[PDB]
């Protein structure tokens, strides 16, 4: 039986939550990415670090759709990451959808993951998420919007946003290119310049992930008939359509 | 110093019981390595049998998951076996829930949520193996997933796994860069086994009896295992050419 | 319904007829009442449609699972498995199964398991509604040691009478054979066995 | 350091050193062997006798589970106990449920299990002992020894506690010099000797030889003390290969 | 127990209650007081089975007494009222609930009004100028409509009252021994002893 | 109600009428009963309506959640396992009777669902209390290898059977169309042979005719700034 | 003894043009007896608005219930919810006791407040939902009503001539109805204002 | 040392100290012998008192017609363990309609004991057990450790300075265990036995307790005046 | 076993103090300043957000000041995500009392129960306590406007004004110097914002780096209004009481 029912995170005499402390250190040590917010779309992306050329690294997916018009990315620990999807994915359902009928908006979405980070780092017997996310989306009353996740469950909303290993620099980067008028190219492009700057090897459709939250995608409902439902809002970018972007650049 | 007894972080976000489990995943000083064919996905690993009192018959890191999936482990027995029932446990519920097979990455991603959850949860220790499942699957053909101790997991076009497996690894590497492409272009399973062996072979720089060998194979709709006889066989066509 | 299942020298067979009513109404004509539970152990229903299906999936679980740790289950074992659900919760069950499988070292077997989840060994087996009818003409024509061909005769005369009789019972014959052989599945059509 | 003080406790070289130390208990304990035979198996188990008021043949240590299993151990001899009542209820609930007596691999994996669960947390300890089992199922016989880690696999033959080196090379002589195989009454009176042999790393207190078997010929398949005239003849023959 | 009648005047909210308890074929008591002050300006009459009127009442006059306590402050009617639904509502798909039905006469400080709240055990709940529980509504809700009026005295509301229980006396079979009245105004709750 | 599901060449067709009673009063004349378990999932639903509703988007739910984890297409097996066996486990009191067809990687599927959780398999099925009309029609034209246009046809000339001649059935006629390698086509008042007559009177009421004691404005906004 | 006519009453619910109108009776009795002539069966959250026919301890209980329900939901998602929303809101709580019901027969009324769309819906004890592009009826009158709305009703009726419409399609139900009536409330729903009216009717 | 502060924890050399520990608690017990013939089986316990105000603490506890035992170490975990006892030789007359064998009666004490030596939280009995007993197989002796060893003796010793009564039960093995029918006599081996254990104070009539099973003898004690005969 | 690994988190020291709480105090000690000031005619509540950025999303960011109910809210010093745990509870108690009673919650019962909750993590359960203080302001019937402090211990009190978060020392000298119980809202807004300006940390105070919301009975009569100031109505403040 679980016989750890007290916090593994506690105060120091400083103030300081040690745990959370270091598990931001474990999200500093991560692979960079980052969210840009346009004012018809948001794009998020990151690096697809491959641990062996043997590996195809396109069944690891960093980006990951959590509702038709939600989705997300991390900074930190993979399996983390995962397991916080799985979940995400789930709350979704549980605690609005089977209630509304309806998707969440992505706020309370964030909400819901946030709450769940929170209570790893107060809950018996827990160490706290070792991921920063990145949840970009849009819904009919709030349009398009981003978020910033951390180990303590505080979110934050952004414009634009760069987590992991080269932050600093990605994020002033990021405030010299970006304006109140980018459409969706316009920030995919940005993006695109601003990875480039924290990737050292490759730099193509294959070691890059990237997805944006846009229009909606009658092509990928899977089914016609019923007017009001347009189409998921998520699309991962193929590798074929990042390669056309990269000689735009 | 209670930071490196259980899974919680260290000053520089590390977890040290996650590192020292992939340190005991090597304790049983085999290697294995896994290919895929046109059709088929074989795996094979070293079997030493260091006494003589030993049943050998009953010395294997290979189970049978499924009639469709394969694993090989590497680490030590008890923590590979726990792993094994556990995998057949979560294979045959998925079957009677979802009505179909459970997919090889599907079981390797459950798995691999599982060892996540002993890197965050204190009271359960990391078990101290890898674990490489194999599959032919249904829908994504020949297939290889391998599982860590971190909770990580990824498909491989081919894989290695032991205290030599870079030299392996660059073996593979070496090969698959010169054919460019994702498998070896070969009909028969018997062929794949043969260029797994020989790689095998060449990669470590030893030669091997029939009784120093462990072989698995996976076709459309079974995984098997193959005797010392059907291996003595396949080390003979490979003297002979 | 009616079903039965035969040992014979090479195996063992298992037939239904392929008939389940609401009340009068016959909801599915073409219903398959011989159901795999594993490779070469395979069982007929009769009672409870909504039982004997969830009772036959968790079967098929349970020998899935004993498979993947300890090899191929004996038709014994798998009778035992289907016994135990049967006699556990006999209260809400209304199940009436007949276990057939091949073995290599025991070959063909018959369990029957009527409704309170007792067991029954036998040569041969028969129940559904229709069985009621047969009692008498299976008595007489059943011999140990048949052939196959001579085994499919028996099972379709046999139920050629349950159906003739039994309202409950119709459609078409389908059968099942067991031997080392592998698994062969029959069918036969009312315009052959109406004929016998 | 202090990675010792807690079970289940990677230390930095991948070691449960709390396991190493459970270990320590059994190698402290007295000598038990099993041998593999043509059809069957046999147990055999040094009792030292540490006082004249110990009364003879009355502390048995061999253990029956189910009818057709033999369980022997070295070690903590409570710990031993508590495995094989595990390994009872397991033998139980598969005879249940599949109406055959658990065959001795599925048996092995029973108590291997549990065993290697005994690792897994700090909130218990490992088991203090090495245990020899088997018996007779359908294909055949099966010897096996599982370890404090839930370690085992299948053996010829099999030795623990103590007079564990010694036992060893006697039992791989047998491998040796009988590759067609031994009887089951030649593998009880090699049983006899070999103990004998054994209990010199213990020679200062007198001892006391129990024997066990279980035989498709000799015993239909079910686990059988060895007793009276069989056992003394045992007993003779190994006196006889001492001087 | 039988017959709780209320009405609400000008001023003040009058409740009265029968006296009789019968255990099946004796009249046992003839001096019942069939409610209890849940607050000084608060009072609730009550019927129905055997144990669970007197246990239900004296449960919600510990609640409403904490609640006193623990604010320093007395509810107001409505608070109250809407407090005992809740119970009843909650009491209706329990495994046993209660069967009891209640009348509850406040007098609210803060707006100076009287109030009457009709609830039954199902907890449906009703505010009015007059009410009552059981048959008793059958025989005098007639007279209510008819003489009833807003700005009532307390004195003319007790010979309305009177009224009331002269045709339950004529025409009701069961006999109920009378009844005990209660006035509840701005000066808290009093018993009229002649009646 | 009457619901029908047809196998064809290369898919599955279901099909239903839109009426919805209340013993013997038409609650709703333009039902939808044809839901969506999944893109190309998609069920019919007789019995008590809220179960058939919920028990679907249940089972959908976990479907697509399931799709999500294992980064497949959900399989109509899948949804028949699920369904089945939360049924079995209420014993009949989730009133649900279903026809469940769907397109997946492994193929085209066609089963039925009764509330107990048993299940069949055919190719062609129909539920509801308008099943015997539609059946009747069912076992008179259906043949091997229909086409498309073959199979939705037969469909909704069973649906008919069941409008015209069962009293539970009326109004339209839905279809949805599951081919292999495509989109379901989800067909609503695919047809429409019940539009009610012109009335022959208007019964608009002159402005004023209701005696009227009092009128206000409702406060519908939020408390006010300022 | 069965519980959705213990206490009576009606409500019912139309859309027009830009517009929808829902209204009900205001008797609350207890069989033959008449209790109360005050018992209004329509409530609002926000711009969204609900009537409950059924029992009166679970008409009372549902608008608390869905009070707090709409505030919460208002405190988090930062807007007042929607008639779409609040209708599955209304049918999962439902459906959450399926084995032991509410026993009301709830009615949706409102127009969204982006589209501009004017919405109504109906469903039984346990949640089901009958979206009707015309209207909705509930209560111990509802064949009556039935009767009224499908000859009465035309689409697209004027916030004027829609008053005059619902008003008598309620009205002459509840004259039919021995549990119905005692007064009766109409609520005229436009995109930023309601008005509310109470109608003079029978008192027998 | 820094392997002792629990029962779930070996030191490097596989001992359980907690364990060692608690069996230190039984050496500080007063002493208690145990031995048998082939148609009886005696206990005799040394009871010690707190000072010339204070009662002898008992020794003896009776487990059932046929079956009891004496302590040393900590009493009220003998009361746990007798208590234990009495209802599995309680459980084997109602069920089965059949007296507890002894040997049976061991087995469950060592697995009872076992299981505080195992898990977090528990801590071993600090007691040991004498058991003696009469059952189908005739007249048995036990000895119990809190380690969970239980072991079938003709004779033992257990509290402090239980090392010359042992040693005298050794030497006269061959005398004792052939007093057959005759009660008295046994007793007088049995306080014999337990003179070897004494200095300072000798056997008096509230220092000493006999109990008593055999053939056709109910378990029973003997205190006060009923052991003067012997003293 | 695991007692090994246990902080204990609700012991005393040896002086008679709550470790725990007092760590947690000295971790709020760093949160961006709220202050809260109580008026006859309302209520102002201004904290200041810790060090921003020009990318933060401000129109749509919510970290010090949240709504309770339409007459509670809350300024916020310290963990936000344990704040968000805390706010969402006290939201739905001021529901269920609603429900209950069908009155709204008052101030004060809705405050001690969030008090209780995190008294409750310093006694007993082995948890940490929640490292957030709150400055409630708030309205009902009873006492009119109201403003309370609670903290890691779950100890709360009333203030006419009141400072949490950094430099309290220093805001809280201020307040008491300027603060007068016959000023109104309009002066308690002025005082709020000159308090911010002095005892921040940051170089100057601007709209980007402030919430800000008043509650009035500035609701059209006898009712009372919550407004969450936005971005562009921060800045007017600012200019309008002359800091900018
Ligand atoms: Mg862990
Ligand atoms: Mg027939
Ligand atoms: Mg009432
Ligand atoms: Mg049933
Ligand atoms: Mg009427
Ligand atoms: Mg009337
Ligand atoms: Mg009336």
């Amino acid at each position: 039986t679980d016989r750890y029912s007290f916090s593994l995170t506690t105060f120091s005499p400083s103030g300081k939550l040690g745990q959370i402390d270091y598990a931001l250190t474990a999200v500093k040590q991560g692979v960079t990415s980052l969210g840009i917010k346009a004012t018809n779309g948001v794009v998020i992306a990151t690096e697809k670090k491959s641990s062996s050329p043997l590996a195809m690294s396109e069944t690891l997916s960093k980006v990951s759709l959590l509702t038709p018009d939600i989705g997300a990315v991390y900074s930190g620990m993979g399996p983390d990451y995962r397991v916080l999807v799985d979940k995400s994915r789930k709350v979704a359902h549980t605690s609005y959808k089977r209630i509304y009928g309806e998707y969440p908006p992505t706020k309370l979405l964030v909400s819901e993951v946030a709450k769940i980070m929170q209570e790893a780092t107060q809950s018996g017997g827990v160490r706290p998420f070792g991921v920063s996310l990145l949840i970009a989306g849009h819904d009919e009353f709030n349009g398009f919007s981003l978020y910033q996740v951390d180990p303590s469950g505080s979110y934050f909303p952004w414009k634009a946003t760069a987590i992991g290993k080269g932050s600093v620099a990605a994020k002033t980067f990021l405030e010299k290119r970006w304006n109140d008028e980018l459409e969706l190219e316009d920030a995919i492009h940005i993006a695109l310049l601003t990875l480039k700057e924290s990737v050292e090897g490759e730099f193509n459709g294959d070691t890059i992930e990237l997805a944006i939250i846009g229009d909606e995608n009658p092509d990928l409902l899977g089914y016609t008939g019923i007017p009001t439902d347009k189409g998921p809002r998520f699309r991962k970018l193929t590798s074929q359509e990042i390669n056309d972007r990269l000689e735009a650049l | 110093g209670y930071d490196r007894h259980i899974t919680i972080f260290s000053p520089e976000g590390r977890l040290y019981q996650v590192e020292y489990a992939f340190k005991a995943t090597n304790q049983t000083n085999i290697n294995s390595l896994a290919v895929r064919g046109k059709d088929c996905t074989v795996v094979i690993s070293q079997k030493k049998v260091p006494d003589k009192l030993l049943d050998p018959t009953t010395v294997s890191y290979i189970f049978c998951i499924s009639r469709t999936i394969g694993m090989v482990v590497n680490g030590p027995i008890p923590d590979a076996r726990n792993a094994a029932l556990r995998a057949k446990a979560e294979a045959a519920e998925f079957r009677y829930k979802y009505g179909y097979d459970m997919p090889c990455d599907v079981l390797a991603k459950r798995m691999a949520n599982l060892s996540q959850i002993y890197t965050q949860r204190a009271y359960m220790r990391p078990l101290g193996v890898i674990l490489t499942f194999v599959s032919v699957d249904e829908e994504l053909g020949p297939s290889i997933y391998k599982t860590d101790p971190a909770g990580y997991y990824v498909g491989y076009k081919a894989t290695a796994t032991g205290p030599k497996q870079q030299e392996i690894t660059t073996n593979l590497e070496n090969h698959f860069k010169k054919s460019k492409i994702d498998h070896i272009n070969e009909e028969s399973w018997e062929k794949v086994v043969e260029f797994a062996i020989t790689h095998m072979i060449d990669a470590l720089g030893t030669e091997f009896s029939k009784n120093d060998l462990e072989v698995g194979v996976a076709t459309k709709d079974k995984f098997f295992t193959l005797s010392a006889e059907n291996i003595e066989e396949r080390l003979v066509a490979i003297a002979e050419q | 319904t009616s079903i039965m299942a035969v040992t014979f020298k090479d195996g063992v067979i298992l037939g239904a007829d392929s008939r389940t009513t609401t009340g009068a109404y016959i909801a599915n004509r073409v219903t398959d009442k011989l159901t795999r539970v594993h490779d070469k152990i395979w069982c007929c229903r009769s009672g409870s449609a909504a039982d004997t299906q969830a009772i036959a999936d968790i079967v098929q679980y349970h020998l899935e699972l004993y498979t993947s740790q300890y090899g191929t289950p004996s038709t014994e074992t798998a009778a035992s498995v289907f016994k135990e659900l049967c006699y556990e919760n006999k209260d809400n069950l209304t199940a009436g199964i007949i276990v057939a499988g091949y073995d290599d070292k025991n070959k063909g077997e018959v369990y029957t398991i009527p409704l309170g989840g007792s067991v029954h060994k036998l040569p041969y087996a028969i129940a559904g509604s229709g069985s009621t009818f047969i009692y008498g003409y299976c008595d007489k024509n059943f011999r140990e040691n048949m052939s196959k061909e001579e085994t499919v005769d028996f099972i379709k005369h046999s139920l050629s009478q349950a159906i003739k009789w039994d309202g409950s019972s119709g459609g078409v014959i389908r059968m099942v054979v067991l031997t080392a052989a592998g698994v062969e599945r029959l069918i036969f059509y009312p315009d052959e066995y109406e004929q016998l | 350091t202090g990675y010792d003080l807690s079970n289940s406790v990677f230390s930095p070289d991948g070691r449960n050193f709390q396991v190493e130390y459970a270990v320590k208990a059994v190698e402290n304990g007295t000598t038990s062997i099993g041998i593999k035979c043509n059809d069957g198996v046999v147990f055999a188990v040094e009792k030292l006798i540490t006082s004249k008021l110990l009364v003879p043949q009355k502390n048995v240590k061999i253990q029956v589970v189910d009818r057709h299993i033999g369980c022997v151990y070295s070690g903590l001899i409570p710990d031993g106990r508590h495995l094989v009542n595990r390994g009872r209820e397991e033998a139980a609930s598969f005879k249940k449920l599949y109406k055959t007596p658990i065959p001795i691999p599925a048996f092995a994996d029973r108590l291997g299990q549990y065993v290697q669960a005994h690792t897994l947390y700090n909130s218990v300890r490992p088991f203090g002992v090495s245990t020899i089992f088997g018996g007779v199922d359908k294909n055949g016989a099966h010897l096996y020894m599982l370890e404090p880690s839930g370690s085992y696999w299948g053996y010829k033959g099999a030795a623990t506690g103590k007079g564990r080196q010694s036992a060893k090379a006697e039992l791989e002589k047998l491998v040796d010099h009988h590759p067609e195989g031994l009887s089951a009454r030649e593998a009880v009176k090699q049983a006899a000797k070999i103990i004998y042999l054994a209990h010199e790393d213990n020679k200062e207190k007198d001892f006391e030889l129990e024997i066990s078997w279980c035989s498709l010929s000799e015993t239909n398949g079910l686990h059988k003390f060895v007793k009276g005239d069989l056992l003394q003849e045992a007993i003779d023959f190994a006196q006889k290969e001492i001087n | 127990m039988d017959i709780i009648l209320g009405i609400r005047v000008q001023d003040s909210v009058i409740l009265a209650s029968s006296k009789a308890v019968t255990r099946g074929i004796s009249v046992l008591k003839d001096s019942d007081d069939k409610t209890r002050q849940l607050s000084p300006h608060t009072l609730m009459s009550f019927a129905g089975e055997a144990g669970d009127t007197v246990q239900f009442a004296e449960y919600i006059q510990a609640n409403i007494q904490l609640y006193s306590i623990r604010e320093d402050y007395e509810l107001s009617p409505q608070a109250v009222s809407s407090f005992v639904r809740q119970e009843l509502a909650k009491s209706i798909r329990s495994r046993r609930p209660y069967q009891v039905n209640v009348l509850i006469g406040g007098y609210d400080k803060k707006k100076n009004k009287p109030e009457l709240y009709q609830i039954d055990y199902l907890g449906t709940k009703v505010e009015l100028p007059y009410g009552a529980h059981g048959y008793s509504g059958f025989y005098t809700f007639s007279l209510l409509d008819h003489h009833y009026r807003p700005d009532m005295t307390t004195e003319e509301g007790l010979d309305l009252l009177k009224l009331c229980v002269q045709e339950l006396e004529k025409r009701m079979p069961m006999d109920f021994k009378g009844v005990i009245v209660k006035i509840v105004d701005k000066d808290g709750i009093r018993q009229v002893d002649d009646f | 109600t009457t619901i029908v599901g047809v196998k064809f060449n290369n898919g599955v067709v279901i099909a239903a009428d839109t009426r919805s009673t209340q013993g013997p009063i038409v609650a709703d004349k333009n039902c939808a009963k044809l839901h969506r378990i999944s893109p190309k999932i998609w069920c019919a639903g007789a019995g008590t309506a809220a179960d058939t509703e919920a028990v679907t988007q249940l089972i959908g739910s976990n479907i697509e959640l399931h799709s999500l984890y294992t980064s497949r297409e959900p399989r109509v097996v899948s949804a028949l396992q699920m369904l089945k066996q939360h049924l079995f486990k209420y014993q009949g009191h989730i009133g649900a009777y279903l026809i469940v067809a769907g397109v997946d990687p492994t193929g085209s599927h066609l089963f039925s669902i009764h509330a107990h959780g048993s299940t069949d398999v055919g190719y062609y099925l129909s539920l509801g209390s308008g099943s015997l009309a539609a059946m009747a029609v069912l076992e008179s034209h259906w043949k091997q290898d229909l086409t498309k246009e073959e199979a939705i046809k037969l469909a909704s000339d069973a649906i008919q059977a069941g409008i015209w001649n069962d009293l539970g059935s009326g109004s339209n006629v839905d279809v949805c169309v599951m081919e292999i390698g495509k989109d379901a086509e989800y067909l609503r008042n695919y047809l429409t042979p019940n539009v009610r007559e012109e009335k022959q009177k208007s019964y608009k009421f002159p402005r004023g005719t209701t005696a009227v004691l009092k009128e206000s404005i409702v406060n519908i906004c939020d408390i006010q700034e300022e | 003894s069965d519980p959705s006519s213990i206490n009576g009453g009606i409500v019912v619910a139309m859309t027009g043009k830009d517009c929808v109108a829902i209204a009900c009776d205001l008797r609350l009795g207890s069989q033959s007896l008449g209790v109360s002539n005050k018992f209004e069966k329509i409530f609002h959250y926000g711009h969204v608005f609900l009537g409950i026919t059924g029992l009166a301890t679970d008409v009372t209980t549902l608008n608390e219930m869905f009070r707090y329900k709409t505030n919460l939901y208002k405190l988090k998602e930062e807007r007042a919810i929607e008639p779409e929303t609040f209708t599955q809101l209304v049918s999962s709580s439902l459906y959450e006791r399926r084995f032991g019901p509410y026993f009301v027969g709830p009615v949706v009324a409102g127009i969204n407040s982006k589209s501009g769309k004017p919405f109504i819906a109906g469903f039984d004890l346990i949640g089901c939902i009958d979206e009707a592009k015309d209207f909705i009826v509930s209560g111990t009158a509802s064949d009556q009503l039935f009767g009224m709305c499908e000859s009465l009703y035309e689409p697209n009726l004027e916030p004027e001539d829609l008053f005059e419409t619902i008003s008598q399609a309620l009205l002459n139900a509840a004259d039919r109805d021995a549990l119905s009536g005692w007064g009766a409330v109409v609520y005229i729903i436009k995109k930023d204002e309601v008005v509310k009216r109470y109608l003079k009717m029978r008192q027998d | 040392n820094n392997y002792d502060g629990d029962t779930v924890t070996f030191s490097p050399t596989g001992r359980l100290f907690q364990v060692e520990y608690a069996l230190e608690a039984i050496k500080q017990g007063s002493v208690t012998v145990g031995l048998r013939s082939n148609t009886h089986a005696v206990l005799v316990a040394l009871k010690r008192n707190a000072d010339e105000l204070s009662s002898y603490q008992k020794k003896i506890i009776k487990c059932d017609e046929h079956m009891g035992l004496s302590l040393a170490g900590l009493a009220p975990d003998a009361r746990v363990l007798s208590n234990y006892l009495r209802q599995q030789c309680n459980y084997s007359s109602l069920v089965f309609n059949r007296k507890l064998a002894v040997e049976r009666a061991g087995h469950l004490l060592c697995d009872k004991a076992q299981k505080n030596t195992q898990s977090y939280g528990g801590r071993p009995y600090g007691v040991g057990l004498l058991i003696i007993g009469y059952d189908k197989s005739g007249a048995h002796l036990l000895e119990f450790q809190p380690s969970g060893n239980v072991t079938e003796l003709y004779g033992t010793a257990i509290g402090a300075r239980s090392q010359g009564a042992k040693t005298y039960l050794e030497r006269t093995l061959d005398t004792f265990i052939k007093i057959d029918g005759n009660p008295d006599e046994l007793i007088k081996a049995g306080v014999e036995a337990i003179s070897q254990s004494l200095r300072d104070e000798s056997l008096t009539v509230d220092n000493l307790s006999i109990a008593i099973v055999g053939k056709d003898t109910p378990f029973t004690i003997y205190d006060g005046e009923a052991v003067a005969k012997y003293i | 076993g695991s007692r090994r690994y246990d902080s204990r988190t609700t012991i005393f020291s040896p002086e008679g103090r709550l470790y725990q709480v007092e760590y947690a105090l000295e971790s709020i000690s760093h949160a961006g300043t709220a202050i809260g000031i109580m008026a006859s005619d309302g209520i102002v509540l201004a904290a200041e957000r810790k060090v921003t950025s020009t990318l933060l999303e401000q129109d749509t960011s919510t970290e010090k000041l949240y709504k309770l109910n339409d007459k509670i809210a809350v300024a916020v010093a310290g963990l936000t995500a344990d704040a968000e745990i805390l706010i969402n509870t006290a939201r739905i108690h001021a529901q269920n009392y609603l429900k209950t009673y069908n009155e709204d919650i008052p101030v004060e019962i809705l405050v001690r129960r969030l008090s209780d909750i995190k008294q409750g993590y310093t006694q007993h359960g082995g948890l940490r306590p929640f490292g957030v203080s709150f400055i409630y302001a708030g309205y009902d019937d009873r006492y009119g406007y109201q403003l309370y402090t609670s903290n890691p211990s779950g100890n709360y009190t009333g203030w006419k004004a009141i400072s949490v978060g950094a430099n309290t020392s220093a805001a809280q000298t201020l307040l008491q110097m300027d603060y007068k119980d016959d000023m109104k809202v309009d002066d308690a807004i002025e005082l709020a914002l000159k308090t911010l300006s002095k005892t921040t940390d940051s170089s100057a105070l601007t709209y980007d780096r402030l919430e800000f919301a008043t509650i009035r009975k500035g609701a059209n009569d006898g009712e009372v209004y919550q407004k969450i100031f936005k971005p562009q109505e921060i800045k007017d403040i600012l200019v309008k009481t002359g800091i900018t």
